[PDB]
């Protein structure tokens, strides 16, 4: 009974409504439609044992009828909002039963789902990112295939002319995926962390999601310790040659590295990085100077140059140390 | 309110 009331409004919010010619009806619907989503918002939230097996295909259905639209080059937020709330306590729900939804949340629904990134909104993009993130965790079997078109979209975004402005919510998933890896990293991952995230710092547009970036790759080095060279040599390879103020978005990334860095696997890479590191104190930028000298407020960053003075010195004042 | 972390798993 109470059960069919819910499939009822569930199938009432398929229904999309336009009245060019009465806008007083219009309102009513919308309100309508708003309202009955804010009451079954509420009512998955707070009760327990609601969600039954037959209303797993209307909650999905209601989902897709909804936000598998096709993108503009928005403004029925308020819908939309409830929409993605919905749907979200209907994943986080003591309830939920990823054995009868995976039937219906399937590869295509995951694809159609990450079409909508590509959204201009900041809003939906965060309603998403969060969306994906529950799926990825409840879904066993849908984590390899999600993992392989996001691999996809950088790959685009990278070499292929596609922009994308969902870069910096994707990476947010990302990280919260690496902090749970197992112990020895898989050969995949290794790669995507060589062949994916570290080229990500050569797009121009890496203003937008550097932050992410950068805690992906210090995550990596969190795990395993002996990828600390070949990104460390990567970033002084994809390094601002030019001095521009993009500079001390690096500088930023790589004291974040040093903060979680191995003294064995920092004498590997110590000479090359501040032989950048003071041509960043010899920057005509003050900003960019400012923030390598900065440096010398780490602690630990300190005792990593105290304890290597005999070959760190000679390089930041040649003419005060020699080799 | 950063995402918690997801444990890696196998299936």
């Amino acid at each position: 009974d109470q059960e069919k009331l819910f499939i009822q409004k569930l199938r009432q919010c398929c229904v999309l409504f336009d009245f060019v010619s009465d806008p007083l009806s219009d309102l009513k619907w919308k309100e309508v439609k708003r309202a009955a989503l804010s009451e079954m918002v509420e009512y998955i939230t707070h009760n327990r044992n609601v969600i039954t097996e037959p209303i797993y295909p209307e909650v999905v259905h209601m989902f897709a009828v909804n936000m598998f639209r096709t993108l503009p080059p928005e403004a029925a937020w308020p819908h939309l909002q409830l929409v993605y709330e919905f749907f979200l306590r209907f994943l986080e729900s003591p309830d939920f039963q990823p054995n009868i939804a995976k039937k219906y949340i399937d590869q295509k629904f995951v694809l159609q789902l990450l079409e909508l990134f590509d959204s201009e909104d900041p809003r939906e993009r965060d309603f998403l990112k969060t969306t994906l993130h529950r799926i990825y965790g409840k879904f066993l079997g849908l984590r390899a295939y999600i993992r392989k078109q996001i691999n996809n979209i950088f790959y685009r975004f990278i070499y292929e002319t596609e922009h994308h402005n969902g870069i910096a919510e994707l990476l947010e998933i990302l990280g919260s995926i690496i902090n749970g890896f197992a112990l020895p990293l898989k050969e995949e991952h290794k790669i995507f962390l060589l062949k994916v995230l570290l080229p990500l710092h050569k797009v121009k547009s890496l203003s937008v999601y550097h932050p992410q970036l950068a805690y992906c790759v210090v995550q990596f080095l969190e795990k395993d310790s002996t990828l600390t060279e070949p990104v460390v040599m990567a970033l002084l390879k994809y390094w601002p040659k030019t001095h521009s103020p993009k500079e001390v978005m690096f500088l930023n990334e790589l004291e974040e590295i040093l903060d979680v860095i191995e003294p064995s696997e920092f004498v590997k890479i110590m000479e090359p990085l501040f032989r950048q590191l003071a041509k960043c104190v010899s920057s005509p930028h003050f900003q960019v100077a400012e923030r390598a000298l900065y440096y010398w407020n780490n602690e630990y960053i300190m005792s990593l140059i105290s304890d290597n003075a005999a070959k760190i010195l000679p390089i930041m004042f040649p003419s005060l140390y020699r080799n | 309110k950063k995402l918690s972390p997801i444990i890696e798993d196998d299936r």
